[PDB]
RNA sequence: GUAAGAGCCUAGCAUUAGUACU
C-alpha cells in the first residue's frame, strides 16, 4: 500500500532517534555515511548506525557540560565535540576513548569546523570573541585570533587558509590566518547584511559559497570567491524562525549542493531549493527547537536534531 | 495492563516527589488581541503537585 | 541538652554562653507561646528569626569579627548549638542573609522554585513583595535587600536598628 | 558497548 | 525523608516518644471519632473504655 | 492532558505555571474524581482551580473553572435562552449521572451562527477582576491584623444578598442561577422600549445615525416589520423620523430594534417617536 | 478536527531559563515575549561604586570595633521585633450591628 | 551596534549563555539533600496540634489518621534506637512530618560488638553489685502513668532536667586505661581513627583495646 | 420480649467557583 518509490535502504522513511536525556545541539553524519554523532544537552555524545538497526552502538561520555557542536574528522574514525565546558575534545570513534582534549577558551566553546583538506586541523569560536585555530599534533593552540563580541558560529574553508567567524555583532567576518602570526590582526571581509546574530555557517561543496543562518530569522548566500561583486550577498531565505531561545540554530548544504536545510525555533525541519531559493520540504515532527539539521553523505537523506532529545533520520521523496 | 494492576492497585508503593513539568504548546479556540494581551498561543508549564 | 551532658566546652564558651543561653530561653518561650489568634503558618515564624539571629551571633563572631576559635565553632556545630548548614550557607555568595534553610530547599516548593523571599524584591511584583513567606515569615532575604545586616522579616519597616533585630554586643 | 539509544519508526505528527 | 511532606531533626529520644505515643494516641483516637463511636475513648494508656453501658447495636 | 478553560481563566501571561493535582478533586456536578489544575492566572490574580470533570466540562462547553460558556462568558442558562433549547434533561442524582456518564463512554454548541443576542450580551475585554482575591472576612468583621499584606482583597462584600448562595449545579444545568437571571432581567428592561400611553403615536425615533446611511437605507432597515408611513431625514441631528400605519408594526419595530441594533455598521439608538 | 477540545494542545521543549525567563518579564513587569515567536504582548507598567565602597567602609568599620577578650556578650534588644478606610467599616458595622439587632399593620 | 548597543547585546548574549549552561543548570545535577530543623520547630507544631481537638487543625486530622498506618514502623524506629543503660540521654535522628502526625527515628543503633559487649559486661557487673549491695530495690509501677493523665510535656518537664547518673561501671585506671575515656559514650569511636569515619561502619580496634573490651565482657 | 427500620425537632463534614450596564 502506497507505494511511494523507497529512496534509502532504512527501515522506515521516518525514523526518530531516541535515548537522549537532553537538548540535542548539533548532529554530524560519518563521511562513509553510516554512522550518527549526536551531541546533546547531557554533555553526552551518542553514536548511531545510519542502517538496519538505528544501533546506538557506544555513549561517550567526558564533557561536563552540553556538547553544543559536533563535527567528524575526515577519515571518519576521530570525533571533534565542542562544549560548553569550555572543552574541546578529539575523540575515536570506534574505541571510545578520548584523543586530546584541549581547554583553552575561557568560556563556552560555541562553534567548531574542522579542515576537510589539508592536516588535521580544526577552528573553536567561543564566547571569548576569540577564534582560535587548533592543529591535531601540537599540543598548544596554532593560531588566535580577537573579535571583540562572543563568537557564536565558525567554519573552515574549502581549502584551508581562511576562517570564517559569524557572532552577536551583526557582521561575520572573514580571516586570513597565514596572513596572521600575529595577536590582533584586522579582518580580511566583512559579510554585511544580516541584521542581528549569526548562528550557524556552512562551507559549500565547492568551497565558493558560504552559508549563514541569522536570528534576523533570515538564511544568507554570501560568495567567498576572492573576485566578486562589492556586494558578495547572493541569496536571502525566508521561513524558518529564531525565538528567545536564542539556541544555535545552524546551516547545511545537500552533499550536492541542491538543497539547503535550516535548523528552526518553530520546531519545523526547513529544506529549500537553492536555485529557485525557495521551500521544498517543510517537515513536522519535532517538538523542540531545531537545532541543525544534517544531510545524508551518499543519498538525500535528511536528519535533524532538535531541543526534545530525538532526532529524526527520513529521506525526502518528490 | 497487569503492572496497572499490581502497581496501581499495591499500596506498599511508596508516594514520592513532584512529577516534573511538562512544557505544553496551547492554542486556544478564542485568540484575539485581548485574549493573553495580544499574544496568539500560550506556554504552559504543567507541574505534578 | 547535648552541651549540657558531660564534657567540657573549648575556650571561648565563657564569652558566648550567657548569650546563647538567652538565645536558648527565647527559643524555648515561643515554643510555649500561645498560638490562638494567629495564622497556622505564622507557628514557627518567630523560631525562624530566632534561629536566624542565634546562629547569626555565631557567625557574626566567628566569620565577621573572627574572635571565636575554629575548634570552638566546630564545637558549637557538633553539639548543636549552630546551625552548621545555615552558617555554612551564609558564606556562599548571594547566600548572605539567606533566613532558613527551608527557603532553599527546591522540593520544598509546589513549581520546584527556591521561595520567593530569595529573589530580589525589585525583580518581583507587587504582590510578592509585601508577603512574607509562609514558611518562615521572611520578605526578602537576597543579598541586598536586607536590612540592619538581616533579611527583611514579617515586621521590618522597608525605624531603627535597635527596635528590628536583636543586638547582642559586648558590654 | 551499545548505550541506552533507540531508534522506532513513526510518522511525523502535524498540526492543523 | 525528601518528600517535603517531613522534616529532619536530632531530638532527645525520650522526646521523640512522648510524641510517637501522644501521635499513635491521636491517631487511634481520630478512628474511633471518625467511625462515630463517640461513646468510646482510648485512654493516655491505650485502654478503649465505653464512656456508657452499650447497646447491641453500639456494640455491635 | 490540559484544563479546558475560559480564556480569561488563564490570565494576561502568555506563559501558564498550573499545577496538575491528578485526582485532585470531585467534580462538582458529576461528583467524580479528576485531575485538578491549579493556577494564578496573572499577578494580580488569586489561585484558581478546576472545579468540574473535564467531561463534565466539555459536554456543556463550558470553562473547568468559572463554569461559564466556553464562547461567550456568560451563564449557562443566558446560552441555553438565547440558544432556545430544551431544558436540562440531564439526572440530577449521581446515581443517574453517573450511569449516563457510563454509558456514554462505552458508544450541538459548534455549529451554530453566532448569536446576536449573547453577542449583544456579552463583555467586550475580559474579566480578569473575577481572577482575583476573594474579600478579606476579617476587614468585613473590622478584625483583620494583617494590614495592606492580606493576600485577599481589603474591601468589603458590595453583593446581591440572594446571590453569594450560588450552586455549581445550578450554574452548570441552568436552573435559578440568580446571576443570569439578573442579566436576562437587564436585557427584560432593555428589550422593553416603553410603548407610550399613547397609542396612536405610529413613529419611531432614530438616533443617532451617521451621515453614510441614507433615507432608503433606514427604509430598507424598518420595511420589514410593517408599512412606512413615512421616513424622515435629519442628518443635522444624525436623526430620523419614521412613521407607521399600524401600531403593531411600530410596535415590532420598537422590540426587534430596541436593544441597539447596528445598521450597516452604525450604532444607532431607537426610541418612541 | 482539533487536537484538545477547546484548541490545540501542542508539546513543547525548551531550556528551563526561558519558560522562566518569559514568565517573569511578562508576569512581575506586565511585558513580555509571545511564546508563538510574534513580538512582544501587552503594556508596560542595580548597585554601585561609591556605596559598595560605603558598604565595605561600614564592613571594615565593624571590624574596627575594639574587642575586649575578657567580657562576655550580653544580649540588649534581645527581641525587639516581637513585642511588637476605618470609616468605611465603621458603618459598615454600625449596619452589621443593625441587621443583627433586627435580627433578633393590622387594618379594619 | 558602534558599542552603543552592541555592549549590551553582547553582555545579554554573554550572560544567558552563562545561566544556560550553569552547574545549578546543567544535567546531572542533583539539588543538595535537606538539612535539619532547630528542634523547637517540631516541638512547637506538635505542642500545638495539641490533641487535635481545634478548629484550626481541623483540615490536618485526615492526614493524621492518614499516619496510622507508618505507626507500626514509627515504633519499631523509635524502640530499636532506645538509650542503653549507659546512656542517659541519647539524641537520635528523626523525620517529622510537616503537620507532626508521625515522628520516625532516622537512625540505626550501629555498635562497635566488642564494646558494646564490653558495655553490657560492665552492666551485668554493675547490676548484680546494686542487686546485692541494695538494702530494698523498689521496682517500677507500672503503667508508670496513671491512665488519664496526659503524657507530659517534653519542653515543660523533661527538657530543663538534669537527668540523673545512668549506670557506669567505674573502671580502673592503669587497667581499664585502653578502654577508660570512651567506654560509656554513645557510640564510643566516632569521631577517632578507629572507625571507618562518623557513618560508624567498619571499626579498626588496637590490640590493647581488645584486650580490656575482652577482660571487660 | 427481641432488635430492625421510617420519620420529627434540634442536630459540625466537605467546598474556593461565581457577582457586569450607551
Ligand atoms: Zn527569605
Ligand atoms: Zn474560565
Ligand atoms: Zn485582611
Amino acid at each position: 500500500k502506497e507505494g511511494i518509490t523507497r529512496t534509502s535502504n532504512l527501515s522506515a522513511p521516518i525514523i526518530q532517534l531516541s535515548g537522549h536525556a537532553g537538548e540535542v545541539f548539533s548532529m554530524r553524519f560519518s563521511p562513509d555515511g553510516q554512522c550518527i554523532a549526536s551531541g546533546s544537552f547531557d554533555k553526552t555524545i551518542f553514536l548511531w548506525r545510519t542502517y538496519d538497526e538505528n544501533e546506538n552502538y557506544n555513549v561517550i561520555a567526558g564533557h561536563r557540560n552540553a556538547v553544543l557542536e559536533v563535527h567528524w574528522f575526515t577519515d571518519g574514525e576521530a570525533l571533534l565535540s565542542c562544549s560548553a565546558d569550555k572543552t574541546a575534545r578529539c575523540w575515536d570513534a570506534e574505541t571510545g576513548a578520548p584523543i586530546k582534549k584541549m581547554g583553552e577558551h575561557t568560556a563556552v566553546v560555541n562553534s567548531c569546523c574542522p579542515l576537510r583538506r589539508g592536516a588535521k586541523v580544526f577552528v573553536t569560536g567561543a564566547d571569548d570573541s576569540t577564534v582560535k585555530v587548533w592543529d591535531m599534533r601540537v599540543k598548544k593552540s596554532v593560531h588566535t585570533l580577537r573579535s571583540e563580541f562572543p563568537v557564536c558560529a565558525v567554519a573552515f574553508a574549502d581549502a584551508g587558509d581562511q576562517v570564517y567567524s559569524g557572532g552577536v555583532d551583526n557582521a561575520i567576518k572573514v580571516w586570513d590566518l597565514r596572513r596572521g602570526g600575529g595577536a590582533d590582526v584586522e579582518p580580511s571581509m566583512l559579510l554585511k547584511g544580516h541584521s542581528d546574530s549569526v548562528t550557524g555557517l556552512r562551507v559549500s561543496p565547492d568551497g565558493g559559497h558560504l552559508l549563514s543562518n541569522a536570528m534576523d530569522n533570515t538564511l544568507r548566500e554570501w560568495d567567498v570567491r576572492p573576485y566578486a561583486p562589492p556586494n558578495r550577498c547572493t541569496k536571502v531565505f525566508t521561513g524558518h524562525m529564531h525565538n528567545f531561545e536564542k539556541n544555535l540554530l545552524r546551516c547545511d548544504y545537500a552533499a550536492d549542493g541542491s538543497k539547503v536545510a535550516c535548523g528552526s525555533a518553530d520546531r519545523m525541519v526547513y529544506i529549500w531549493d537553492t536555485s529557485t531559493r525557495k521551500l521544498l520540504y517543510k517537515l513536522p515532527g519535532h517538538s523542540g527547537s531545531v537545532n541543525e539539521v544534517v544531510f545524508h553523505s551518499k543519498e538525500p537523506i535528511v536528519a535533524s536534531a532538535s531541543s526534545d532529545k530525538t532526532i529524526f533520520l527520513g529521506e525526502l521523496t518528490q | 495492563v497487569v503492572q496497572g494492576k499490581l502497581s496501581s492497585v499495591n499500596p506498599t508503593k511508596l508516594p514520592g516527589g513532584p512529577g516534573g513539568s511538562t512544557l505544553i504548546k496551547y492554542t486556544p479556540a478564542q485568540q484575539g488581541a485581548q485574549y493573553a494581551s495580544g499574544a496568539g498561543q500560550r506556554i504552559i508549564k504543567m507541574q505534578d503537585l | 541538652r547535648r552541651k549540657l551532658k558531660g564534657k567540657k566546652p573549648p575556650e571561648g564558651w565563657e564569652l558566648i554562653e550567657e548569650v546563647i543561653e538567652d538565645f536558648e530561653q527565647q527559643l524555648k518561650e515561643a515554643v510555649n507561646e500561645e498560638h490562638e489568634g494567629k495564622r497556622k503558618t505564622e507557628l514557627t515564624w518567630k523560631i525562624h528569626r530566632l534561629h536566624w539571629e542565634k546562629n547569626r551571633f555565631i557567625y557574626d563572631l566567628m566569620y565577621q569579627r573572627k574572635v571565636m576559635s575554629k575548634e570552638l565553632f566546630e564545637w558549637l556545630v557538633r553539639e548543636k548549638v549552630a546551625d552548621g548548614a545555615l552558617i555554612a550557607k551564609w558564606r556562599k555568595p548571594g547566600y548572605e542573609i539567606l533566613c532558613s534553610m527551608l527557603a532553599i530547599q527546591k522540593g520544598n516548593h509546589n513549581f520546584g522554585t527556591t521561595s520567593h523571599c530569595r529573589v530580589p524584591l525589585r525583580a518581583r511584583a507587587k504582590q510578592q513583595r509585601i508577603t512574607p513567606d509562609v514558611q518562615t515569615g521572611c520578605i526578602s532575604c537576597a543579598s541586598g535587600d536586607g536590612k540592619f545586616g538581616g533579611p527583611v522579616w514579617w515586621n521590618t519597616p522597608l525605624a531603627k536598628l535597635e527596635e528590628n533585630r536583636t543586638t547582642w554586643g559586648q558590654a | 558497548p551499545g548505550g541506552p539509544g533507540i531508534g522506532r519508526a513513526v510518522g511525523r505528527g502535524m498540526p492543523a | 525523608k525528601a518528600t517535603k511532606f517531613f522534616q529532619s531533626t536530632e531530638l532527645d529520644w525520650v522526646e521523640v516518644g512522648l510524641q510517637v505515643c501522644r501521635q499513635g494516641y491521636n491517631m487511634l483516637n481520630l478512628l474511633i471519632h471518625r467511625k462515630n463511636l463517640n461513646y468510646l475513648h482510648l485512654d493516655y494508656n491505650f485502654n478503649l473504655k465505653p464512656v456508657k453501658t452499650l447497646t447491641t447495636k453500639e456494640r455491635k | 492532558d490540559m484544563p479546558i478553560v475560559c480564556e480569561t481563566c488563564l490570565g494576561p501571561n502568555p506563559f501558564v505555571r498550573m499545577q496538575r493535582i491528578e485526582f485532585g478533586g470531585t467534580c462538582h456536578i458529576s461528583g467524580r474524581p479528576y485531575t485538578v489544575f491549579r493556577w494564578r492566572p496573572g499577578n494580580d490574580a488569586r489561585y484558581k482551580k478546576t472545579v468540574i470533570c473535564q467531561e463534565v466540562a466539555k459536554a456543556k462547553n463550558v470553562c473547568q473553572v468559572c463554569l461559564l460558556d466556553l464562547e461567550y462568558g456568560l451563564p449557562v442558562q443566558v446560552r441555553d435562552a438565547a440558544m432556545g433549547v430544551k431544558p436540562d434533561e440531564e439526572p440530577q442524582s449521581e446515581v443517574g449521572k453517573e450511569y449516563k456518564l457510563q454509558m456514554e463512554a462505552d458508544a450541538s454548541y459548534a455549529a451554530g451562527r453566532p448569536n446576536e443576542m449573547l453577542q449583544k450580551l456579552q463583555r467586550s475585554q475580559p474579566y480578569y477582576k473575577r481572577n482575583q482575591a476573594r474579600v478579606c472576612s476579617f476587614f468585613a468583621k473590622g478584625q483583620c491584623t494583617r494590614g495592606a499584606e492580606c493576600p485577599y482583597r481589603h474591601e468589603l462584600p458590595t453583593a446581591d444578598p440572594a446571590l453569594a448562595n450560588q450552586s455549581y449545579k445550578d450554574r452548570y444545568y441552568g436552573t435559578n442561577d440568580p446571576v443570569a437571571a439578573k442579566m436576562l432581567k437587564r436585557v427584560d428592561e432593555l428589550n422593553k422600549l416603553t410603548p407610550p400611553e399613547d397609542t396612536s403615536i405610529t413613529t419611531l425615533y432614530v438616533g443617532g445615525v451617521d451621515a453614510s446611511i441614507t433615507e432608503d437605507d433606514v427604509r430598507d432597515a424598518f420595511y420589514s416589520f410593517g408599512e412606512l408611513a413615512s421616513v424622515r431625514k435629519m442628518d443635522v441631528k444624525s436623526c430620523a423620523f419614521v412613521t407607521y400605519t399600524t401600531r403593531s408594526a411600530a410596535e415590532k419595530a420598537a422590540e426587534e430594534l430596541g436593544g441597539n441594533p447596528l445598521i450597516k455598521g452604525a450604532r444607532v439608538k431607537l426610541m418612541w417617536g | 478536527l482539533k487536537n484538545h477540545f477547546v484548541g490545540h494542545v501542542e508539546d513543547a521543549h525548551m531550556h528551563p531559563i526561558h519558560f522562566e525567563q518569559q514568565y517573569h518579564n511578562f508576569h512581575a513587569l506586565g511585558f513580555g515575549e509571545a511564546p508563538s515567536g510574534i513580538g512582544v504582548v501587552g503594556k508596560p507598567v542595580r548597585k554601585t561604586t561609591q556605596e559598595r565602597k560605603a558598604e565595605q567602609v561600614a564592613r571594615a568599620e565593624r571590624l574596627a570595633a575594639p574587642f575586649d577578650p575578657s567580657a562576655p556578650f550580653s544580649l540588649q534588644e534581645r527581641q525587639p521585633w516581637a513585642s511588637k478606610t476605618e470609616e468605611q467599616k465603621e458603618f459598615i458595622a454600625k449596619a452589621e450591628a443593625a441587621k443583627l439587632e433586627a435580627a433578633a399593620g393590622p387594618t379594619s | 551596534l558602534q558599542q552603543k548597543l552592541l555592549e549590551e547585546k553582547a553582555k545579554k548574549w554573554a550572560q544567558l549563555n552563562a545561566k544556560r549552561y550553569g552547574d545549578k543548570r546543567k544535567f546531572g545535577f542533583v539539588e543538595a539533600p535537606k538539612e535539619d530543623m532547630p528542634p523547637e520547630h517540631v516541638r512547637k507544631i506538635i505542642r500545638d496540634h495539641g490533641d487535635m481537638s481545634s478548629r484550626k487543625f481541623r483540615h490536618d486530622k485526615r492526614v493524621y489518621l492518614g499516619a496510622l498506618k507508618f505507626v507500626p514502623h514509627a515504633v519499631f524506629k523509635l524502640l530499636e534506637n532506645m538509650p542503653m543503660p549507659w546512656e542517659q540521654v541519647r539524641h537520635v535522628k528523626v523525620i517529622y512530618h510537616i503537620t507532626g502526625a508521625i515522628t520516625f527515628v532516622n537512625e540505626i543503633p550501629w555498635v562497635i560488638e566488642p564494646v558494646y559487649l564490653a558495655q553490657w559486661g560492665s552492666m551485668w557487673i554493675m547490676m548484680r553489685r546494686e542487686k546485692r549491695d541494695r538494702r530494698h530495690f523498689k521496682r517500677m509501677r507500672f503503667p508508670p502513668f496513671d491512665d488519664e493523665e496526659p503524657p507530659l510535656d517534653y519542653a515543660d518537664n523533661l527538657l530543663d532536667v538534669e537527668p540523673l547518673e545512668a549506670i557506669e561501671m567505674e573502671l580502673d585506671e592503669e587497667e581499664d586505661a585502653a578502654v577508660y575515656e570512651w567506654l560509656y559514650d554513645h557510640q564510643p569511636l566516632k569521631y577517632t581513627k578507629f572507625v571507618n569515619g562518623p557513618s560508624y561502619k567498619r571499626w579498626k580496634l588496637p590490640l590493647p583495646v581488645m584486650a580490656a573490651l575482652y577482660r571487660l565482657s
